RNA sequence: AAACUUUCAACAACGGAUCUCUUGGUUCUCGCAUCGAUGAAGAACGCAGCGAAAUGCGAUACGUAAUGUGAAUUGCAGAAUUCCGUGAAUCAUCGAAUCUUUGAACGCACAUUGCGCCCCUUGGUAUUCCAGGGGGCAUGCCUGUUUGAGCGUCAUUU
RNA sequence: CGUGGAGGUCAGUGACGAAGCCUAGACCGUAAGGUCGGGUCGAACGGCCUCUAGUGCAGAUCUUGGUGGUAGUAGCAAAUAUUCAAAUGAGAACUUUGAAGACUGAAGUGGGGAAAGGUUCCACGUCAACAGCAGUUGGACGUGGGUUAGUCGAUCCUAAGAGAUGGGGAAGCUCCGUUUCAAAGGCCUGAUUUUAUGCAGGCCACCAUCGAAAGGGAAUCCGGUUAAGAUUCCGGAACCUGG
RNA sequence: AUAUUGGCGAGAGACCGAUAGCGAACAAGUACAGUGAUGGAAAGAUGAAAAGAACUUUGAAAAGAGAGUGAAAAAGUACGUGAAAUUGUUGAAAGGGAAGGGCAUUUGAUCAGACA
């Protein structure tokens, strides 16, 4: 079998929690039955599915916080892009596109112009 | 440049009874004790290491470079040359063989082929095909796998589709008259190509 | 002649990537001309084998026999016909692991998904 | 030794469990070219240098 | 070290010179990509010459 | 096994992190069973051994059974 | 008896177990590592020797983070998820 | 005359040259710019139904999530519902997570699985003792906030 | 003359057998060498004109690997010593049991530990390698089992010593200093009865920390028990510390 | 516009061909030595396919002998070819303190060519 996810997330949050203490215990009592048998290979389904279940309760828990961070300073160093150390503090778009009153009255006036040659 | 230097190993000296190379020290492990370095050696350096520095292309006097694509263009006419040199032109009309400048504008394949033919390049095309064998040496590891003729060199005055029609056909080569390569009109310096020649190609010759 | 700058004819990057292709990749190179019939049938010339096509084998030894595709062995690079197999010494029996190359196909096993794959490949089916 | 820090007796439980035979069942994988254990090691004649 | 009627030599090859020799093997590469510059360049600028 | 029989007693392997506290509610908690002492020991593959002996309210035989193992 | 009755009194450490490289060069009396300098914040190494560093450089590991740094940079460091589609 | 020695040949040994092979190496050239306190490189110990290693991974442990593919995986056992499908796979991709003990490595130590303090919570008759669960406490420096020190020093009390 | 690779050619040889290897068989060359037959073999390879070089070995106490004569030879001779029979087993000078003769002689060939080893402990199976005869035996091999603590040790303390810290040197990796020309901290409760801990007295100025499994040190004993654990388990009877 | 024996991705060679080429074509910076700094190997190839030898017989067993598979066991997980040193057997010959070599012919063995 194995529990899929896409189902675990319309469940709500204490259905997944008691999912899990179901399978726990589901584990639990395969692990006595696997030191009493050949081979036991139900039991990877199993703890795949624990995995799946955790993986699926810290899924919302995390976009539950990551959203009500949404759009301020300071959210969870977490939720914060990690993109490359460099990178993060690289100047803004803003800070560098940043230019000197003078300067700007220099560009205004005397811009790049297109042109050709022939006559 | 590293290689055959990765060690440590100095020489033993004399009066250990045992040749003066040096030996990899320490020990435990059957590669000490062992002779270093030496060109005599395994896993030695080899002799004089080959250094990229060595000289690859060689420089020829423009003129002379000239005097030698002349003569070999001059030698592609001459049959005796051209038949002397694989080639085979027992059967076509006259030499220089030129043709239709209808030629450059064939895009098909087939119809290239077909065109060639008609000229006399017959047997050449079935001499190439006829002589694909496996490349003798370990080359045929270092992607050169197979060996075959050379065959006819169609140079034309203008690539209006002719360049691809015929570059699929084994052995046949193109040109355009204004380049020409020294290579391609004496394969191997042996003199004598077969080039079959366009009209418009013939006359820009001049 | 190769004409781009992104395909390599050499020889001992060709076998590497032969050899060590994953899984996903073995299944298109493990492709089966269509018979003769089935190509007028769907109009297509040849597929990636799978597991319960029905197929005869036109080369080698076992040449005439058919069955249906029991597995396609990827690892092993070859297919395995449930109706070709080694009698052994012992009276068991045991696969011969055949080239799908050196198969035609004779009935496709059908899917959503197979037609299509033979509709994106310009072919029609019955 | 004999009397030791909980880091010596783990390391000495991995080496415990590193020193059994080659598991006879990876021989009949396929392409398999392990015959034996290579590694194996023994406390008489060479030593784990802690 | 001196002899015959040779004329007297300066091969200024005493440092480690082998450490520092640049072949142009790349002759040709840089060519194209100093051509693919160019083309790329005359593009970006619009009409405008180079 | 023998201790189960003769000692009122069972033997868990444990967790490596987990104490003689830790080791006794978890029993205390997937059981039923109340502990009277924990003995514990490092087996010597690095994996934890409990001795737990149950009040002489409980059968620990009994348990083992209706655990499963046997 | 320098030699080998000498040797027979081989039964004390000078080095135990690195924590940092985990190598048996941790000096006791010294507190410092002969092979990787622990304590030091820094580690030792040295560019007369060379397979020494070849031997520990990054590479001889898991890379367990730096592994990826590449797909990610491919992808010029995609943030969010991927979509869907049909077959 | 045997035996023995020696030469040659056949067959058989010993050994692993030779020939043919090559998912390796070497050198060239083209394109590109991305490690880490958002814990890097490196280490240790672990993780599979049946693995010692190599590879992979981290108590969610040869993998979880997502996406693409469209039926395998395979040494054996196995699931079995998974095959006209939110679906096979030791598949590819990878955007989301998990990520023990550690390392610049940061509560203090460390030849110790050694020893504190703070907050929230739970159990034990408990603000204080004990135990479990979660969350924290290095250093230099910058901007700022708050609380202060000094007859360094200005003014204002009456 | 010969070899590895390269351009040309002979539409050269080849699974109807390429290359290689064997061959007191043949033939050409003064020679370097070349050619053939036959045997072996299994996937490739050669002639000519030219190109190119990591291109030819008997030697270097040459390198690596393999192999001889020596030779069934030196030798397997220290530590007093062995013997009868049974049993097992294909096989017994060597294993097991019984018998006997001895030895170590408590300054032990006894009973335990420290360092170090790390499973060698124990059980079952078991002999290809190993135990310089042997092997049915084993510290070998294969498969398992086994190490139980409030009181035994660590842990705490300090020793010689080591070593952060405000600092002072040093281009710098770092060196010096350790209570050092430092604003170096925390305790008992009262004040709280908005309420949980701000202030109200007052003391104390001691300046880190690591460093002993033989130094200092809170506290457990006897009986019984296992194939293998025991001041640890079972039993009985105690004692210390904190609350 | 310049640099680049590192890194990520690519296309290449009149380069090396398992004692060569990187030390490593393989569970190679491994196994192994060393207190430590460091040192550091060997080691690729059955066949198209395991079809990896059912069965019988001798044996305590390993194995041998038959059988069997296969295009081939003159490919049997000691595995393609399988040189040399060096070894066993068989056959032939010689040998009064070495052996081997040169010119020449007897003797034995062996063989080409050519007659027409
Ligand atoms: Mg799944
Ligand atoms: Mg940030
Ligand atoms: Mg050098
Ligand atoms: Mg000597
Ligand atoms: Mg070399
Ligand atoms: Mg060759
Ligand atoms: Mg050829
Ligand atoms: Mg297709
Ligand atoms: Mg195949
Ligand atoms: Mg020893
Ligand atoms: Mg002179
Ligand atoms: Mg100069
Ligand atoms: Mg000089
Ligand atoms: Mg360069
Ligand atoms: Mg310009
Ligand atoms: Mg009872
Ligand atoms: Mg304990
Ligand atoms: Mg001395
Ligand atoms: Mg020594
Ligand atoms: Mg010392
Ligand atoms: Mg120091
Ligand atoms: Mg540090
Ligand atoms: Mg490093
Ligand atoms: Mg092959
Ligand atoms: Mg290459
Ligand atoms: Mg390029
Ligand atoms: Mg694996
Ligand atoms: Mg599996
Ligand atoms: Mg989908
Ligand atoms: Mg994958
Ligand atoms: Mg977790
Ligand atoms: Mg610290
Ligand atoms: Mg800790
Ligand atoms: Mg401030
Ligand atoms: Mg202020
Ligand atoms: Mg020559
Ligand atoms: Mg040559
Ligand atoms: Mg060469
Ligand atoms: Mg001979
Ligand atoms: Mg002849
Ligand atoms: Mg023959
Ligand atoms: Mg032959
Ligand atoms: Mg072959
Ligand atoms: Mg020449
Ligand atoms: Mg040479
Ligand atoms: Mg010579
Ligand atoms: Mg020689
Ligand atoms: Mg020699
Ligand atoms: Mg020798
Ligand atoms: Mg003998
Ligand atoms: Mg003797
Ligand atoms: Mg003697
Ligand atoms: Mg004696
Ligand atoms: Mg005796
Ligand atoms: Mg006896
Ligand atoms: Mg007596
Ligand atoms: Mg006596
Ligand atoms: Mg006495
Ligand atoms: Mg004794
Ligand atoms: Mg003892
Ligand atoms: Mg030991
Ligand atoms: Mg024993
Ligand atoms: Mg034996
Ligand atoms: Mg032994
Ligand atoms: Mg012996
Ligand atoms: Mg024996
Ligand atoms: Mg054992
Ligand atoms: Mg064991
Ligand atoms: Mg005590
Ligand atoms: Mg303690
Ligand atoms: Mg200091
Ligand atoms: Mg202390
Ligand atoms: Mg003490
Ligand atoms: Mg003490
Ligand atoms: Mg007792
Ligand atoms: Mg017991
Ligand atoms: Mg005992
Ligand atoms: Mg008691
Ligand atoms: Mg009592
Ligand atoms: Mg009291
Ligand atoms: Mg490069
Ligand atoms: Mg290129
Ligand atoms: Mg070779
Ligand atoms: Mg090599
Ligand atoms: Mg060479
Ligand atoms: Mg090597
Ligand atoms: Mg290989
Ligand atoms: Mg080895
Ligand atoms: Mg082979
Ligand atoms: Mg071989
Ligand atoms: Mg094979
Ligand atoms: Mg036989
Ligand atoms: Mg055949
Ligand atoms: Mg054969
Ligand atoms: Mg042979
Ligand atoms: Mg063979
Ligand atoms: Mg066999
Ligand atoms: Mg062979
Ligand atoms: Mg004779
Ligand atoms: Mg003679
Ligand atoms: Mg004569
Ligand atoms: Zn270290």
């Amino acid at each position: 079998a194995g529990v899929k996810a896409y189902e675990l997330r319309t469940k709500s949050k204490e259905q997944l929690a008691s999912q899990l203490v179901d399978l726990k215990k589901e584990l639990a009592e395969l692990k006595v039955q696997k030191l009493s048998r050949p081979s036991l290979p139900k039991i990877k389904t199993v703890r795949k599915s624990i995995a799946c279940v955790l993986t699926v309760i810290n899924e919302q828990q995390r976009e539950a916080v990551r959203q009500l961070y949404k759009g301020k300073k300071y959210q969870p160093k977490d939720l914060r892009a990690k993109k490359t150390r460099a990178l993060r503090r690289a100047l803004t778009k803003f800070e560098a596109s940043q230019v000197t009153e003078k300067q700007r009255k220099k560009q205004i006036a005397f811009p790049q112009r297109k042109y050709a040659i022939k006559a | 440049e590293k290689a055959g230097h990765q060690t440590s190993a100095e020489s033993w000296g004399t009066g250990r009874a045992v040749a003066r190379i040096p030996r990899v020290g320490g020990g435990g492990t059957g590669r000490s004790g062992q002779g270093a370095f030496g060109n005599m050696c395994r896993g030695g350096r080899m002799f004089a290491p080959t250094k990229t520095w060595r000289k690859w292309n060689v420089k020829v006097n423009h003129n002379e470079k000239r005097y030698a694509t002349a003569s070999a263009i001059a030698a592609t006419a001459v049959a005796s040359l051209v038949l002397a040199r694989g080639h085979r032109v027992e059967k076509i009309p006259e030499i220089p063989l030129v043709v239709s400048t209808d030629l450059e504008s064939i895009q098909k394949t087939k119809e290239a082929v077909a065109a060639l033919k008609a000229v006399g390049a017959h047997s050449d095309l079935l001499k190439v095909l006829k002589s694909k064998k496996l490349r003798a040496g370990k080359g045929k590891y270092r992607n050169r796998r197979w060996t075959q003729r050379r065959g006819p060199l169609v140079v034309y005055a203008e690539d209006n589709g002719i360049v691809k029609a015929l570059r699929n056909v084994p052995g046949v080569e193109t040109a355009n008259v204004a380049s020409l390569n020294l290579l391609q009109l004496a394969p191997g310096a042996h003199l004598g190509r077969f080039v079959i020649w366009t009209e418009a190609a013939f006359t820009k010759l001049d | 002649a190769k004409q781009s700058l992104d395909v390599s004819s050499d020889r001992r990057k060709a076998r590497k990537a032969y050899f060590t292709a994953p899984s996903s990749q073995r299944r298109v190179l493990l492709s089966a001309p269509l018979s003769k019939e089935l190509r007028a049938q769907y109009g297509i010339k040849a597929l990636p084998i799978r597991r319960d096509d029905e197929v005869l084998v036109v080369r080698g030894s076992k040449k005439g026999q058919e069955g249906k595709i029991s597995s396609v062995y990827r690892l092993k690079f070859a297919v395995q016909v449930d109706k070709v197999t080694k009698e052994k010494v012992n009276g068991a029996s045991v696969p011969i692991n055949l080239h799908p190359s050196k198969l035609v196909i004779t009935k496709l096993h059908l899917d959503k998904d197979r037609k299509a794959l033979i509709q994106r490949k310009g072919g029609k089916l019955e | 030794a004999a009397q030791k820090s909980f880091r010596i007796k783990q390391k000495m439980a991995k080496a415990k469990k590193q020193n059994r035979p080659l598991p006879q069942w990876i021989r009949l994988r396929t392409n398999n070219t392990i015959r034996y254990n290579a590694k194996r090691r023994n406390w008489r004649r060479t030593k784990m240098n802690i | 070290a001196i002899s015959k009627n040779l004329p007297i030599l300066k091969n200024h090859f005493r440092k480690h010179w082998q450490e520092r020799v640049k072949v142009h093997f790349d002759q040709a590469g840089k060519k194209v990509s100093r051509r693919n510059a160019r083309a790329t360049r005359a593009a970006k600028i619009a009409p405008r010459p180079l | 096994m023998k201790k189960v029989e003769d000692g009122n007693i069972l033997v868990f392997q444990v967790s490596m992190k987990a104490n003689k506290y830790q080791i006794k509610k978890a029993v205390k908690e997937l059981y039923e069973v109340d502990v009277l002492k924990v003995n514990t020991l490092v087996r010597p593959n690095g994996t934890k051994k409990a001795y737990v002996r149950l009040t002489a309210d409980y059968d620990a035989l009994d348990i083992a059974n209706r655990i499963g193992y046997i | 008896g320098k030699g080998t009755p000498s040797f027979g009194k081989r039964h004390n450490k000078s080095h135990t177990l690195c924590n940092r490289c985990g190598r048996r060069s941790f000096h006791v009396q010294k507190k410092t590592c002969s092979s990787c300098g622990y304590p030091a914040a820094k580690t030792r190494s040295y560019n007369w020797g060379a397979k020494a560093k070849r031997r520990h450089t990054t590479g001889t590991g898991r890379m367990r983070y730096l592994k990826h740094v590449s797909r990610r940079f491919k992808n010029g460091f995609q943030t969010g998820s991927a979509s869907k589609a049909s077959a």
